[PDB]
């Protein structure tokens, strides 16, 4: 709902045509889709899409900071910037749109955070694990049935359970839980 | 210089010090009277003592094995071929030193054998061996994830005693009968068996049933285990399905009666083969497949 961007995109050059954020799945008040005619009779291979997820990762050339310095209207970086680019403020310039079949999401809200955590716990992204250990004092170990346990971790007998559980260090768990 | 008295003194004690250990200590003490240097007086006396022990023995080979081990150790001792007093002193020392070694072995076990415990795995301890119990206790202390299970064993009520001991700890306990073990095929996760003797390769002596258990495990493809400390290494191999020195008669079709006289007779002792067992548990590093046989070869050279 916060970022359901309707990306009108290219296949031959991979370049954005339109950007819009809508509150349509939550509050049906402003259901709106626009196709700008400024780059209509030059692309021809117009593809209308919406199903893409925010990452907010940018590789920037020498142009960007200078551009920022020039234009004080761009206080943001998504809604104003792409639109400006489309409009040709600095006339005739290219932007890339990298399209990957594999999953990529950025941190934004709380439900989203939860989802991210779940993904991390599962095997949804190619290698990402806690058991490998990154930060010095970490003593994490992998277990079967998608279960994560560090060292100094104890769970007691007779706990009939569903699927997927993970526990941090210094934990003492009692008996008889659903 | 007296061994029957020693035997009388130790039968149901154990706990603190292993039964075999005491015997070994006694043997050492005996040795340290008639001088190990004078091999003419000594070895014959040792042999006599062994014979006496055998005579006093009803249903065991463990003590015999221990004494053989001791003999082997003694033989190994004199290979320095220089000053003859230091060797003697060393021999004298190695008796309570053996006892000390036991603690160390236990400690080692408490470090190497604690890696096995996994997520929801039911443990069943067979027979009576102190080492296995100690291991179990150490596992409980670690609080991995387990269940301690007992049996309805029949020598002089051993299983019941074991159950009672387990009760002390607090861990929830349920029982398996000698007959009612048949239902266990995958539910109790891993089949553990305590040892009262380890022979050449896979050969282990315990109590009133192991071979059947092994067979069951094989049928089920279950992990079978032999759990012990360090004092039981024997040079032995049987021919038939089972062959051992016996005081209780095999298949004694009891004489015609009406008012009861003698009936409790059969295979009191049990052996296990090489194929049935997947893992061997000893403090001596981490050895499993056929290391004991190699050790024996190294020792005896016969």
């Amino acid at each position: 709902t916060i970022e359901p961007a309707a990306f009108v995109l290219d296949k031959s050059t991979s370049r954005c045509i339109y950007y819009q954020d809508l509150p349509l799945p939550s509050s049906r008040e402003k259901t709106s889709i626009q196709i700008d005619p400024e780059l209509l009779d030059n692309v021809d291979e117009f593809v209308i899409r919406n199903d893409l997820i925010d990452c907010r990762i940018d590789i920037c050339t020498s142009h960007v900071p200078l551009i920022f310095q020039e234009n004080f209207d761009y206080q943001s970086l998504r809604t104003d910037f792409v639109k400006g680019v489309i409009s040709s403020d600095i006339l005739g310039k290219h932007i890339y749109a990298y399209l990957t079949d594999e999953y990529a999401v950025r941190v934004e809200s709380w439900q989203t955070y939860d989802t991210i955590s779940q993904d991390f716990l599962g095997r949804w992204c190619y290698p990402l694990v806690l058991d490998s250990n990154i930060q010095d004092d970490q003593t994490y170990s992998y277990e079967s049935r998608h279960i994560y346990k560090e060292k100094d971790v104890v769970l007691a007998q007779s706990c009939k359970i569903g699927k997927c559980t993970a526990i941090g260090s210094g934990t003492k768990i009692g008996e008889g839980t659903k | 210089f007296n061994i029957t008295e020693t035997y009388l003194r130790f039968l149901e004690e154990d706990t603190e010090m292993t039964m075999p250990i005491a015997a070994i200590e006694a043997l050492v003490t005996l040795l340290r009277i008639k001088t190990p240097e004078t091999a003419a007086e000594m070895i014959n006396t040792i042999k006599s003592s062994t014979e006496e022990l055998i005579k006093s023995i009803p249903n065991s080979v463990s003590l015999r094995a221990g004494c053989d081990i001791f003999m082997r150790f003694v033989l190994r001792n004199l290979h320095l071929y220089g000053d003859w007093e230091n060797c003697k002193q060393h021999l004298i020392e190695n008796g309570q030193l053996f006892v000390s070694r036991a603690k160390k072995s236990r400690n080692k076990i408490a470090e190497i054998g604690v890696d096995f415990i996994a997520d929801d795995d039911i443990i069943l301890v067979h027979g009576y061996s102190r080492a296995v119990f100690s291991l179990l206790n150490h596992a409980a202390n670690k609080f991995i994830r387990f269940r301690c299970v007992v049996t309805e064993s029949r020598p002089s009520k051993q299983g019941n005693q074991l159950y009672t001991l387990l009760e002390q700890k607090g861990i929830p306990v349920t029982l398996i009968v000698d007959s009612a073990v048949g239902a266990v095929i995958d539910k109790v996760d891993k089949v553990f068996v305590g040892a009262e003797g380890v022979a050449e390769s896979g050969g282990i002596i315990n109590l009133v049933g192991t071979y059947s258990v092994g067979v069951l495990a094989h049928n089920a493809r279950k992990p079978f285990y032999v759990v012990t400390e360090s004092h039981k290494f024997v040079r032995m191999f049987p021919l038939s399905s089972d062959d051992l020195p016996m005081a209780g008669p095999p298949l004694d079709f009891t004489r015609r009666t009406d008012d009861l006289e003698d009936a409790l007779r059969g295979p009191t002792i049990d052996y296990t083969a090489q194929e049935y067992i997947t893992a061997l548990i000893t403090d001596l590093g981490v050895l499993t497949p056929s290391a004991v046989s190699e050790e024996l070869i190294k020792m005896w050279y016969d």
